[PDB]
RNA sequence: UAGUGACGCGCAUGAAUGGAUGAACGAGAUUCCCACUGUCCCUACCUGCUAUCUAGCGAAACCACAGCCAAGGGAACGGGCUUGGCAGAAUCAGCGGGGAAAGAAGACCCUGUUGAGCUUGACUCUAGUCUGGCCCUGUGAAGCCUCACUUACCCGGUGAGGCGGGUUCUGGCGUCAAGCGCCCCGCGGGGCGCGACCCGCCCCGGGGACAGCGUCAGGUGGGGAGUUUGACUGG
RNA sequence: GCAGCCAGCUUAGAACUGUCGCGGACCAGGGGAAUCCGACUGUUUAAUUAAAACAAAGCAUCGCGAAGGCCCUCGGCGGGUGUUGACGCGAUGUGAUUUCUGCCCAGUGCUCUGAAUGUCAAAGU
RNA sequence: GACGCAAACGAACCCGGAGAUGCCGGCGGGUGCCCCGGGAAAGAGUUCUCUUUUCUUUGUGAAGGGCAGGGCGCCCUGGAACGGGUUCGCCCCGAGAGAGGGGCCCGCGCCCUGGAAAGCGCCGCGCUGCGGCGUCCGGUGAGCUCUCGUCGGCCCUUGAAAAUCCGGGGGAGAAGGUGUAAAUCUCGCGCCGGGCCGUACCCAUAUCCGCAGCAGGUCUCCAAGGUGAACAGCCUCUGGCGUGUUGGAACAAGGCAGAGUAAGGGAAGUCGGCAAGUCAGAUCCGUAACUUCGGGAUAAGGAUUGGCUCUAAGGGCU
RNA sequence: AGCAGUUGAACAUGGGUGAGCCGGUCCUAAGGGACGGGCCUACGCCGUUCGGAGGGGAGGGCCC
RNA sequence: UGAACUAUGCCUGGGCAGGGCGAAGCCAGGGGAAACUCUGGUGGAGGCCCGCCGCGGUCCUGACGUGCAAAUCGGUCGUCC
């Protein structure tokens, strides 16, 4: 058991000084600074708790150097509303309109 | 189960504040903590998460209700005297 | 003496209100052509709790009527009101509670909150938790109407006055008993700092004209006039009476 | 402190370079006039503010 | 002479200058009991670090001169003076009788025509505030006063977005015009009008010559400023 | 229906046993019956007073609907309360709960009238 | 279908997301550390006797690929009462369970590229750098941390802004007329650049502040073995150190401390049980007056406690 | 350097701090503080997203 | 001219062993004609308790009192979600 000391000139455990413990070829148990999680987006709807699916939870800037594929899905809203809302926005949007057409 | 006679939920105060304040507050903090049922989907759900904010977690409605209840007596009536000062203006 | 507690209040130094994380003022939106001769529909999208105060607020979106974009309005949370229902606000707007009229085109005795004091402030009267104001009477050739206001008092308002139908959320909250003299360290830890007030009979005669004595007596008459200079101005400011009543 | 102002590490540098002692050849040149440096300072006896 | 419970014409208790009560709580004040012990009877022994001695190192307070007493007298309690007792180098470790020992121009007390903090029904003022006149302050009408007028002035709203006169069936969607008319470029291109009515002098409301400002006048004003608060006297 | 294999760490019971000694060091509440005061937790005189003092929740009164109450500034009708609106803000007293909170408005003070007889400035007459 | 494909035009304007959310409790996944078994290898310690023994070493970066593991109010089929699923707790369900088959996210775990060539361990030769071998296989946990999750609790307390980045809506536009063009968020690949300033050391019983190498003060990170409930005290390893501005010799008085001990008495001491003495942990019993019914309470008062040899019960897996 | 010293954080002579990816730098938090305006005899003060003809950028080719 | 000490406020950060009492909520089993009660377990609330770090500073009116220190030291002690 060897006690290890932190790599740069932050002494504080705040959230950027947040680390893991990683074993390297020389048999040495040394900090390695991690990288904050990241959240995959929410739905534009603001009822469904539950995040999107089929985007990466990684930071803002993180976003920029990814693929447009790695950032939505193939569906209409897809990447900023769920599919759960989506059909509700076409159904409400369908029967709304059906409504506007039974007073005329 | 029945664990203390009469103090119940204001149990965790001990022999603080005073049996009449104590008494005051175990009214209040069951229906500040209960679970009301939703008019809105059925489940009882309605939960509170500030004063006059009771939130659902099933259909995710939040509703401006009062401070320890869901309700207050006078929303009740002012929603009745309302509804019906505007049945005596369409005709 | 020195400069006494209640006029070290008006320069503002640490006893300004903390508004760190208040969502912003609560206000109605403010008076156009659609609520001067029709409403407008605004849908309530979150119920928020404002730090600060007891009352809920309501952020209703709005469309703009000139311009693409979708208004966010910060209303006074009326009790009974719910994200997803669709707000109304003007002249042509039905009495729903939740819904912004103005108090001439409402019948008497309506229950109302958020009433404005004169036309066009976007609400000032009948704003706390679970406080609201009653119409009591109109008159369409001076275009005033009389309300009731949640202090008793009477005030003769304009009928442009708008207001939100309904009481204000939150109601009851005195109700419950404080307990911990911490619950009223975190209650006016988020609106100022003014909580912990020590008696004028508790300090000494240089900060206070209460203290002082080997008693801790008030030595003089607590009720003062109105005329008092400010450092003199403390205990029962004009009090017509006293006593249990 | 390790971390410095570019004003503050020139001003120690400054005050780094005066921190030496006569020259041996100049008390031969004023006449043992100016016998030491008298503007000597130690880290410890006198700070810098 | 304590504590507790009673008694109460209580020098001089008493009801939010709160009275009475009271579980729990208290490094709060007090009384008693058990247990416990060197608190004591009554002190003893042991250990460490000191004191002590030594090598090296090495201050300060304090100091008229100094340093044995008794009585005497004396500024009324000598160390020196008087009369006696007497009196022997140089030192060590202790000690706390004395040096009316040191530390500090008594903090108590009095005096001073020395203050300061603070208080009022002290003396004299003052900020603020109340009130009146004048001033910005004009206009119309009625019987100085009231009611009107808007443009002074004032307030509020707004990204100054519709002033005056002639869309409620849902937690969708709404973004620079489709369409029509007219006209100009060389079937590609462009403009204008209607759509989106006209006129207007003030952006829209709420007050209005009143608030308010300026300036004198009266009241209030320990909030604040300045100052005073005799003397004699068996302190 | 179990046989085989693997895996710990606790608990209970019993015998035997030593000088009845065993939480063997270390760690580690003396207890009881009462009175007074403050309810409690919290706070306080850095460097003599940690308390019965302050605060406290609760209780009660007072002011005020914004051209406002309270207060700041030499001054802007500038600024704080106020991103506030009487379930609020501001000014006091009392001090949890329980139980009550009597009598006195003469005095002082505050406040309300103006069928207000006096006293009564400047200006105006 | 959730959504997947290396890409996969698109402005004004709009919408949304991430940045960006408290404290506390329970549980789970993963590392690190610790622990156990190899009658495992390499050195070393002990070897009077005993000890197949004791000690030490037994490893892999970022980034990328793949796969465990974890999470999901994500989808499809379908339909539930004799209600069922299920957690330590809960919670969930005709607004659709259970079951079956999928999808997504996190994967800091393992494998691989890196990458054994390097690092450690051992042995050998040479000289005043070259070689050899090894770097293995498992077990677990109320273990301790860190971290990622999940489910809750608490608030008259609701626990930041902005830069920056991204998705969608929008369809104004751009592109070529039969093989291409416009366009490309393809870690597909290649090409070029990334300036300025700080960077040593001390960070405290001698590098800071207190006039000093001052028993004071001064914000954090890492943290082993044994005992034990413990980050308590006590002992040890790694690391550090000479006892904190001096040595030697004595052991008088009187001090300060060891909260040293003391026969018999037990507060008679003293203003006063001041002082320290008693009690103490844990288990099994037993706990009054009073009370706001919560408490009082470890009330009070008892018994037990070591060592050794056994018995019994409490699991998992095939 | 309160004894010593062959020792030192003393003295003397030299040497030493290397970054696109550690931080500053970028962002605004509380706040500070210009601008407009107002105030002030003045030095100046007040005030802080409000309040001014506060835009210096266009797409499209001289136009919105 | 000072808020580098301190007082209060604001913003953004950091931190607080192991145990004890054990409240709501929940589970199951008894008693009853019913109203409903009783028992066990679970659960982990609290300006809750013991207590380490920390933050405080009660007593000895201990040490010290030309001190280590122009306020320190020791034991004891208060609090420690
Ligand atoms: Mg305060
Ligand atoms: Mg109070
Ligand atoms: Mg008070
Ligand atoms: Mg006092
Ligand atoms: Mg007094
Ligand atoms: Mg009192
Ligand atoms: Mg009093
Ligand atoms: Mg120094
Ligand atoms: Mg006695
Ligand atoms: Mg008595
Ligand atoms: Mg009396
Ligand atoms: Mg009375
Ligand atoms: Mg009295
Ligand atoms: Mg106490
Ligand atoms: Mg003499
Ligand atoms: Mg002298
Ligand atoms: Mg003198
Ligand atoms: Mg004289
Ligand atoms: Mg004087
Ligand atoms: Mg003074
Ligand atoms: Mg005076
Ligand atoms: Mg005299
Ligand atoms: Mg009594
Ligand atoms: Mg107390
Ligand atoms: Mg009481
Ligand atoms: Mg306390
Ligand atoms: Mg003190
Ligand atoms: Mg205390
Ligand atoms: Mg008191
Ligand atoms: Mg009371
Ligand atoms: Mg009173
Ligand atoms: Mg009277
Ligand atoms: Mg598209
Ligand atoms: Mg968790
Ligand atoms: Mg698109
Ligand atoms: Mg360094
Ligand atoms: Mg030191
Ligand atoms: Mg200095
Ligand atoms: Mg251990
Ligand atoms: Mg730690
Ligand atoms: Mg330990
Ligand atoms: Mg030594
Ligand atoms: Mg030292
Ligand atoms: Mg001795
Ligand atoms: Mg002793
Ligand atoms: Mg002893
Ligand atoms: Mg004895
Ligand atoms: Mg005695
Ligand atoms: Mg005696
Ligand atoms: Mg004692
Ligand atoms: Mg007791
Ligand atoms: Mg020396
Ligand atoms: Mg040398
Ligand atoms: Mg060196
Ligand atoms: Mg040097
Ligand atoms: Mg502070
Ligand atoms: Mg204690
Ligand atoms: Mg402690
Ligand atoms: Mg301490
Ligand atoms: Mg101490
Ligand atoms: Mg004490
Ligand atoms: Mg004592
Ligand atoms: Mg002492
Ligand atoms: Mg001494
Ligand atoms: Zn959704
Ligand atoms: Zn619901």
């Amino acid at each position: 058991v060897q006690r290890l000391t932190y790599r740069r000139r932050l002494s504080y455990n705040t959230a950027s000084n947040k680390t893991r413990l990683s074993r390297t070829p020389g048999n040495r148990i040394v900090y390695l600074y991690t990288k904050k999680t990241g959240k995959s987006p929410k739905s534009a709807c603001g009822i469904c708790p539950g995040r999107l699916r089929g985007i990466r939870a990684v930071r803002p800037q993180v976003l920029m150097r990814l693929s447009k594929t790695k950032k939505h899905v193939s569906r209409a809203y897809g990447g900023s509303m769920c599919a759960k809302c989506v059909r509700d926005r076409i159904k409400r949007a369908f029967l709304i309109e059906e409504q506007k057409i039974v007073v005329k | 189960a029945k664990r203390t006679k009469k103090v119940g939920i204001v149990g965790k105060y001990g022999t603080r504040y005073g049996a009449s304040l104590r008494k005051m507050v175990k009214k209040i903090e069951i229906s500040q903590h209960a679970k009301y049922t939703c008019s809105f989907c059925g489940k009882t759900k309605m939960k509170r998460k500030a004063v006059g904010i009771w939130h659902c977690g099933s259909c995710m409605k939040t509703v401006a209700g009062g401070a320890w209840s869901y309700n207050t007596t006078s929303a009740v009536t002012v929603k009745s005297a309302i509804k019906r000062l505007k049945e005596l203006k369409d005709q | 003496g020195r400069v006494i507690r209640g006029q070290r209040k008006g320069a503002g130094s640490v006893f300004k209100a903390h508004v760190k994380h208040r969502k912003g003022a609560a206000k109605l939106r403010h008076i156009d052509f659609a609520e001067r001769h029709g409403y407008i529909k605004g849908i309530v999208k979150d119920i928020i709790h404002d730090p600060g105060r007891g009352a809920p607020l309501a952020k209703v979106m709005f469309r703009d009527p000139y311009r693409f974009k979708k208004r966010t309005e910060l209303f006074i949370a009326a009790e009974g009101i719910h994200t997803g229902q669709f707000i109304y606000c003007g002249k042509k707007a039905q009495l729903n509670i939740g819904n912004v009229l103005p108090v001439g085109t409402m019948p008497e005795g309506t229950i109302v909150c958020c009433l404005e004091e004169k036309p066009g402030d976007r609400g000032k009267l009948a704003r706390a938790s679970g406080n609201y104001a009653t119409v009591i009477s109109h008159n369409p050739e001076t275009k005033k109407s009389r309300v009731k206001l949640p202090s008793g008092s009477k005030k003769v308002i304009s009928s442009a006055n708008r207001a939100v139908v309904g009481v204000v959320a939150g109601g009851g909250r005195i109700d419950k008993p404080i307990l911990k003299a911490g619950r009223a360290y975190h209650k006016y830890k988020a609106k100022r700092n003014c909580w912990p007030r020590v008696r004028g009979v508790a300090m000494n005669p240089v900060e206070h004209p209460f203290g002082g004595g080997n008693h801790q007596h008030i030595g003089k008459p607590s009720t003062i006039r109105r005329d008092a200079p400010a450092g003199r101005k403390v205990g029962l400011i004009a009090a017509r009476r006293t006593g249990r009543l | 402190a390790s971390h410095k102002t570019f004003r503050i590490k020139r001003f120690l540098a400054k005050k780094q370079k005066q921190n030496r002692p006569i020259p041996q050849w100049i008390r031969m040149k004023t006449g043992n006039k100016i016998r030491y440096n008298s503007k000597r300072r130690h880290w410890r006896r006198t700070k810098l503010g």
